[PDB]
C-alpha cells in the first residue's frame, strides 16, 4: 500500500506547484483550479483499482 | 487394479490458485477496470489505451 | 482535457500533456522502488516474504516508467485507438 | 543548483523531442509493442 | 443526461445479479415450519 498512497499524495501536490510558476501563482485558487484539471482522474482511478 | 477397489482424494485440494481461480479473478478484474473507464470518461479508445 | 476543453491537438495535445507532468510520474515511481529497496533485499532473514514480494514490483516498476513514458504504448495507444477513424 | 538545469533540460530535449520522433513512427514501435507480448 | 455513465451503472447489475444466479440456492419452497427436534428411542 506504502507506495499507491504516497502516489496519490505526490500528485495533488505538485499539481499545484506547476500551476505556481507555468502561471506564476501561489494563492487558494490556484491549489482550486489545479485539481479542476485532477478531480476527474483521482475518483475513475479509485474506482477501476476497486 | 482388481474388482472392489476404488479411489478418493483424501484430504489435496479442492480447488486451487493458480488453476480456476486466478484466471476467473483476472478475468472480473478486467470486465470492471474497462468499466469506471467509461463511467468518467465515454468513448471507445481510453480505456484500449 | 487539453483536446477537448482547449483545442484539439491531433498529436500536439498528448504530446502537450507529456511536456507538463513527465515530473509527477518519475516523482512518485521512484519513491516507489527506493521505498520498495528494503524488502528486495538489505533484510534477508527475519522475513524471506519481504524478497518474495518486492522483486515482482521493482521488476514491475523498472519496466513501467522506463516504457509508458516512452518506447511503447501510452501516447502511441491514443494515437491509433482515439484518432484513424473515430 | 545545475540539478534543477539538467532536469528541464531532459524533460525539454531529450525527451520531448524524441517524443515527437516516437509519434513520427507508428508501425515500428507497434511491431515491438507485440515483441514485448509474445 | 449523459448516456455512459448511466450504461455502467446497468453493467454492474448484468453481473452482480447474473452472478448471484450462479451462486444461491435454486430451490424450491423456503423454510417456514417452525423448526422442530426429534427423540427416539427403541425397547425392542
Amino acid at each position: 500500500a506504502i507506495g499507491l498512497l504516497v502516489d496519490d499524495a505526490i500528485v495533488v501536490v505538485e499539481n499545484v506547484e506547476r500551476v505556481m510558476a507555468e502561471e506564476g501563482l501561489p494563492p487558494k485558487e490556484a491549489t482550486r483550479k489545479s485539481m479542476g484539471q485532477i478531480q476527474g482522474a483521482l475518483v475513475g482511478i479509485a474506482m477501476v483499482l476497486s | 487394479l482388481p474388482t472392489g477397489v476404488g479411489y478418493d482424494w483424501t484430504g489435496s485440494y479442492q480447488e486451487r490458485l493458480s488453476g480456476n481461480q486466478a484466471p476467473s479473478l483476472y478475468a472480473i478484474s478486467l470486465i470492471v477496470v474497462f468499466l469506471c473507464l467509461a463511467a468518467l470518461y465515454e468513448s471507445w479508445s481510453i480505456p484500449f489505451s | 482535457d487539453l483536446m477537448d476543453k482547449e483545442g484539439k491537438g491531433l498529436i500536439e495535445a498528448t504530446l502537450d500533456a507529456v511536456r507538463m507532468r513527465l515530473r509527477p510520474i518519475l516523482m512518485t515511481s521512484l519513491a516507489f522502488i527506493l521505498g520498495v529497496m528494503p524488502l528486495v533485499i538489505s533484510t534477508g532473514a527475519g522475513s524471506g516474504a519481504q524478497n518474495a514480494v518486492g522483486t515482482g514490483v521493482m521488476g514491475g516498476m523498472v519496466t513501467a516508467t522506463v516504457l509508458a513514458i516512452f518506447f511503447v504504448p501510452v501516447f502511441f495507444v491514443v494515437v491509433r485507438r482515439r484518432f484513424s477513424r473515430k | 543548483f545545475g540539478w534543477f538545469n539538467r532536469m528541464f533540460e531532459k524533460s525539454t530535449h531529450h525527451y520531448t523531442d524524441s517524443v515527437g520522433g516516437i509519434l513520427r513512427s507508428t508501425g515500428r514501435y507497434l511491431v515491438l509493442y507485440l515483441i514485448i507480448v509474445v | 443526461d449523459r448516456p455512459i455513465f448511466a450504461w455502467v451503472i446497468a453493467i454492474i447489475i448484468m453481473l452482480a445479479g447474473g452472478l448471484a444466479i450462479l451462486k444461491l440456492p435454486v430451490a424450491q419452497y423456503p423454510t417456514i415450519a417452525p423448526p422442530a427436534v426429534t427423540i427416539s428411542a427403541s425397547y425392542p
